[PDB]
């Protein structure tokens, strides 16, 4: 579960080594980085459903198809409109945990492990999330580290579903 | 595995929630106690032969069956296995601390350890005895106030005591 | 080799992915541990005289044996007391080593690995060692992180010959 | 494998010496400018499929032969193993860079790459080119202006450039 | 495992018997059915993905909680380990079709089946009812005369059903 | 690359046995079959350019947006138009492949396998090629066992998209 | 269990995928064949009793030996001339057996596997077996590929047994 | 390993094309002629440790030191090996001929076999006499008119004359 | 495992304990008839096909429904496994002979036996009877005064029968 | 290749120790046995002829069948007659190997391994090597442990043929 | 556990064979050597007293500072010399289990397995032990194959502990 | 590997023959003098870790560039590997001893030895010169007339030379 803590306790006990200061120095970084991360997870909570409407509007512009074809990996209907609203608010959720575990560990785990055969069973197409995620990055608003630490998780958010 | 920050994480997805401004609050509030338990880390593992050696001594000397030819830490074998396992509850033990959550020690290390010494013959009680020595030990050395800078290590103490505790709990 | 950097590097290389925001958080904490270490060796180099000789004399003081006793693993002769000093100084050099690595590694792969053959092969009795080691905790004079760091090395070589 | 530091270590120690005064300060400039090798390792991170991906296209129209029936990355099997390749070499990279030594990359990728790809009959000189492709896309996104504190780069720029270099070279 | 032969030469040795030329008949009549056989198989092998997502949407509709959070189709790991599931049971009801005898289904799928969903908290009776459903869109597709050689398939309709039924009766 | 020939000789020779009547009742099934099948392909090749163009126009038909949108993975210009059609090309040769070998084993190799990484990486979207393949099923115009071994592998690329 | 059918189900299994047309090839193959085969298999159980003595008889002819030396190996007593007549009949039913299920799979399993243990230990011929199963051969008086067919079973217990 | 369609298919491949009017009546001729190849793989498997047992005999008489004591075949573990090879390479040859071509042969058995028999001291160019025997009583066996309907199988014959050939030039 | 004298070594050391001027004595005596115990392994171990054989013979003639179709020791792979038995049994009982202990018997072979049996459907109580014949063959092999110095073996016989008869006992 | 010494040294060399007090015992015993082993071996080597011809006579007696039938497994010819007294002989020969080696190591690698793939392919059976293995045993003349011994590795060959 | 006959056992058990005359002859090699084995435990166990005082106060004589050295690993007090003499009677108690068992199998179980990490873990010294044994061989007073033996296993604890 | 004996049993096997009555009696006059040959194993091993430690420190200080910082004995992994050598060779030679044959010690190590050196840059040389010292004091422990039956092992002790000679040979 890929965060600073679990992944330094991981490599130790793997190795049957009691924590030195290398793993010491993991948490520093961790508990230093924790300040912004805590931070832009309020703000990204705070600002929640401007953030998703906003998305979910910026992937209908980018592919009005997705709001007028006929049956269930779209959203012509309301049914399908909220599906969407639904995983974009997944995602940004996700992003959010990772701000606060300070990993990736909990996106790797609660979304992408697995998103491939979803998105190839439903038809989802990879390239609308994609433009949710762009849309996150564009409007969230955050400055300096809890900006440029959102960003990574967007981002990696991103590669996986390239 | 757990640590604080996940564990709680872990219990707002089965939820599909975000984490309330109260919890976040609670973890940040982890965070500024952050360079006291990596203290706590650093002086129980920097006298992790201490700590364990003391107590198996003590324990013997408490507990002569023990070692008594017949007795289950009689043997080269035995005796280093026995300061072996001494050893490991106390590793698991400071991942607990260091991470903030017992789930490396309840899940790596405890789980089904009673079960184990009881196929064996092993007298979990006794290593009870011993887990709880090194509480003591332990304790003491993260409660030292030489050379560090003043400050209260209670709640953080009451913790690392809880470790001990499930440890001495879960073999018996 | 155990330091933030290359343990950081190692476990993504062993899953396969790219480095996340985890090992960029290793790397802050190896970074700001590095002000204070890198401080610590220059001290330590510096007094590196005073603390070899005081050592090897703290030893000869708690185990006066150890300078009478005829035969080779002694220092009775000044060959053994040079080999001794010898000993000692690979010790130190080790905690600046691993004071510069931010990590255990140094001494792990150049003394710490084969020590114990080494010992018994030649008769040479650890808590000699330690006893060099605890002097050199008790006169590096250092302050702050330094000193905690130091400590944590000086104590494990402690941990690894007990 | 060896970082900035561990490989000045790993010398002063074949010579019996500890770290000179000015082997240290330069170790300590290398910290100074920490923040800046990491942003280059986001950076190019938080890109790597588009730099994959487009470099890929790139190729591929500069090079029809390899991806015409018969060519090396002709059959889904073989596009995909290309692709992989393209995306290990920059993983490989960007370690170097995060570690700011060569040896990841020199020791776990580019060793025995030649001869691999000879005996598959992979044209190396057409990985360079794709390589040298990923140089650019991954430099272009270094040294952007936009949203990072103004400073100057130019140093890493070309430590990274000189990874990329070698990688191309360790194949063709 | 059987296929319709071997389950019959199986018995008879057992019995230490030759087959009589009543069985011999009867498999000689399931012979001149293996045509229908064989379609049964086609068709709904080619129709696998289909008949499994379809189902799976109808579940899902019918039974919100299994993807609400906290449900045990929730969470992208889970969901796939589910579509997964009703995938393999599709996979092992064609096997016995095929061989026409109900073993590869019970042997390497049903057999225990029961008790790993009830381990995992997995509801088995959700699952029978997209079994269920599968059943039905699998039958329909058997039985549909577009592009088809004219002729009765009922009695390979009723064996299809038993599988489906089977594979339903064993989770649950 | 599953053929019933070379499956046959593989199981054998995995088992380290002689070929028996099992697998001579293998070749005589795939023999008799073959008849069917070297005809059907036959035909698809005759018909190859208007089945390409046919299936091309349908997916542009189901898919509008597929010929507006800017950008690579899309056929808005002559480029992308050529590339579909190589593609829907590469399908159908590798039916009529199937076709001749009795078994999925060229498509698997030179189609299948790696697929969802190419597809993922360039964007490209399985629900097009999807509806390229329904089009050469519905006008392909084989009878008897050539369409139905045909369609088998038509519906088989399908499975492995969807 | 070596049969097409069973075979083809098994290697499908082995590679996690569901049945092509390859394995429908191998259905038909089978399926084609069990017309001849369960024909042989009748007419095989009709002259069941002939064919026993008959063989029988061949053998003692071949190893007129085995009919007077004493001890539990041989068939100068009733007990032994039944034994005889007991494993030639376990022969026979094994190919009506091989010539149902299409393939070797019931004689492997009931009767070649163990058997080079059985022989040697109670010291029994396989040179006695294989002028048993000649004669089978020379007299079962079937035609076509009824004959090819149980001939194959009849040669595969010799190359079994040589 | 390619079959002869298989091998074509893989031809075509490289060049992009479909398979030509000309090849594929190529091989809907070779099906036309199924039912011989059939009968050629059964009759040699069929007759397989007589094919191998009376070759190795006239090996042996031909050659004694073979196993005179020091010779290669001497010794229960050596010539029981060598028994062994003169099957393999039967078994591989009936593969080729089954699949119409010599890939399995050549990939699986044929390759490096020279080496290895260079390597142990085996006389290579005595196993190629084993071989040829081999090849002439499988031929006589294919061949020999009693119990088949009557036809030509010369052109079936020179194929399967080719695979025992190259076995023989293969090792020697 | 134990053999004799590791046996009282054992039971010496959990009493941490010298081995008494007794107990070495009965150690002692046992070395002076070493030679005859030696006989007892070789002739029996030297007649053990013939002891496995005729047991096996013996028993089915007297249990026919053994190998009568349906029965456990019928079907070629059952037969082989079966006397594949009786040959273990009496390799482990010649073992414990050898070593003048139990043990190997015990731990290695006896122990679990009657439930694998009970899971397969074995008749335990056929392998005993079996056993038993193996037994009397075995001892009346061991007691022929043929081509051996005349002496006192009955301590020795009573021993190898006891190692027998828990081998029945333990199955059964 | 099972002899005292051998073993000896193997199982010490696969622990990773040197000789204990265990392994000389092991040399005490072969050497002790030696005394009685390597004069047997001279005893046997020189009735060598004698023994042969006796043995083979004896097979010859027991089945007479095998100094008639016709074809190359039986010794109705002088062929066969020699390859018959070969194959004693090589017994033979192994046997006084086992007698100087102190083990059964030179027979299980000459002549044991294998055997049983001879004997099938050959058409040889194992009754008749049995018999003269017998008649070497009733004739060889050895006294005490050189009798106790030989008739060991005799035995052994007759449980492994058997 | 190794002694000849377990030993002997084991490789045969591991070979699935057995016993063969390679066996008896360790089992020969045992049960000569026995005889001074079992002698030489009867005489040092008479002499088990005087033999461990004698070999304690050598060892205090070789090593004076472990009779004043303040802590629980040396013997300044009565607790830790009865430690001591407790430790050196295990020593020898093993010896004499060695020699009953005709080989190193019970020291190697009871006693040798581990050692390192006692002594490390509790600083005693390994030349403290070898200095205790040097004196066991020098007084043990047995003559002949009694001595070679004894020493051997005396030795061997040397070795292990060097 | 061979022993005295089976060296010869290999010898007249390639010829066919039994070993011949000078052969045998050159056997059993090595059979005569087991004692010695026992005896010579017995001390060698009794005595190697200061035949091994003692040899290791005459040729650090002979040679002291090995264990200067930088030298192949240098860094703690180093030293210990190096002795772990002397004490492997030494092992090897003892089996030869005691085997009476050189085969065990060329097969399981020397053979290649020398190779291993090179790559690994370990001074040959300086591990002859290490081997020879242990020979001299191997030879003189054999050679004490003390606590032993005197006699001559002037042979023996030829043959031991031997070892350790092609030992220094191998690896230099
Ligand atoms: C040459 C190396 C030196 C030498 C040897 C020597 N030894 C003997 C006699 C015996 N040696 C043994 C050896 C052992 N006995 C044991 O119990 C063990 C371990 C269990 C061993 C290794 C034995 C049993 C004997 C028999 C009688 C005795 O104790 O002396 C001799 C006599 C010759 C012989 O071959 O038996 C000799 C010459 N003697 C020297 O002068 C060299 C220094």
């Amino acid at each position: 579960m890929k965060t600073p803590l679990t992944d330094a306790v991981s490599t130790a006990d793997s190795q049957g080594r009691f924590l030195s200061s290398t793993e010491i120095q993991v948490a520093f970084g961790r508990f230093r980085q924790a300040a912004a991360g805590l931070s832009a997870a309020t703000a990204l909570t705070s600002a929640a459903d401007a953030l998703i409407s906003g998305a979910a509007q910026a992937v209908y512009n980018s592919f009005p198809y997705t709001t007028c074809m006929q049956g269930p990996n779209y959203a012509a209907d309301q049914r399908g409109k909220d599906k969407c609203a639904r995983d974009i608010g997944y995602y940004l959720r996700m992003v959010t945990y990772c701000l606060i575990a300070g990993g990736t560990g909990p996106m790797d785990e609660y979304l992408i492990a697995g998103i491939d055969e979803v998105n190839r069973t439903f038809e989802l197409s990879p390239s609308w999330y994609i433009e949710a995620l762009k849309y996150i990055k564009a409007n969230h608003g955050l400055a300096g580290d809890a900006a440029a630490e959102a960003n990574s998780y967007l981002d990696y958010a991103i590669n996986a579903l390239s | 595995m757990f640590d604080a920050f996940t564990k709680v994480a872990a219990q707002a997805d089965t939820r599909g929630e975000m984490v309330s401004v109260a919890q976040i609050d609670a973890l940040s509030q982890m965070v500024a106690e952050a360079n006291k338990r990596l203290d706590a880390v650093n002086r129980i593992t920097a006298n992790a032969s201490t700590v364990v050696s003391n107590a198996a001594r003590a324990l013997f000397a408490e507990q002569p069956q023990l070692i008594a030819p017949g007795g289950n830490a009689y043997a080269s074998d035995r005796m280093a296995a026995c300061l072996r396992d001494m050893e490991i509850i106390l590793r698991y033990v400071t991942y607990a601390v260091f991470a903030g959550d017992a789930s490396a020690l309840e899940d790596r290390c405890l789980n089904g350890l009673r079960e184990t010494y009881s196929a064996l013959g092993t007298p979990g009680s006794s290593v009870a005895v011993g887990v709880g020595k090194m509480k003591e030990a332990a304790l003491a050395i993260v409660n030292d106030p030489a050379g560090i800078t003043p400050g209260d290590c209670s709640a953080l103490a009451s913790e690392i005591a809880g470790y001990f505790d499930r440890a001495a709990a879960a073999v018996s």
